[PDB]
């Protein structure tokens, strides 16, 4: 009984610390997915103004 | 660039997170098996 109960111990101190340590990088990952759109938005916004230096070149030629 | 390199590693720790709940939830089922002996 004292080995099950270390083996229960051994299971319930790894299956609440993988819970949180997994919601950690699961939150985290939540932003990461919401950071998608803005770097969605980022390489809307990076390939913008090399069109604009492109177009900075661009009308220079007309 | 930075665009796609920094999602892909995004689905991928997104495909450990399931990975880490499929053993907690095993982690339960050995549990169970242990409150039953």
């Amino acid at each position: 009984i004292d080995e099950l109960t270390t083996r229960k111990c051994s299971v319930d101190a790894r299956l609440q610390a993988e819970n949180e340590r997994a919601e950690r990088q699961d939150r985290g990952l939540k932003e990461a997915e919401t950071t998608y759109a803005k770097l969605v938005e980022s390489q809307k916004t990076l390939v913008d103004f090399v069109r604009k230096e492109y177009e900075d070149t661009k009308h220079q030629k007309y | 660039g930075s665009f796609d390199e920094i999602s892909q590693y995004i689905q991928e720790l997104e495909e450990e997170r399931r990975l880490t709940e499929s053993s907690i939830r095993k982690m339960e089922k050995e549990k169970s098996d242990l409150n039953e002996k």
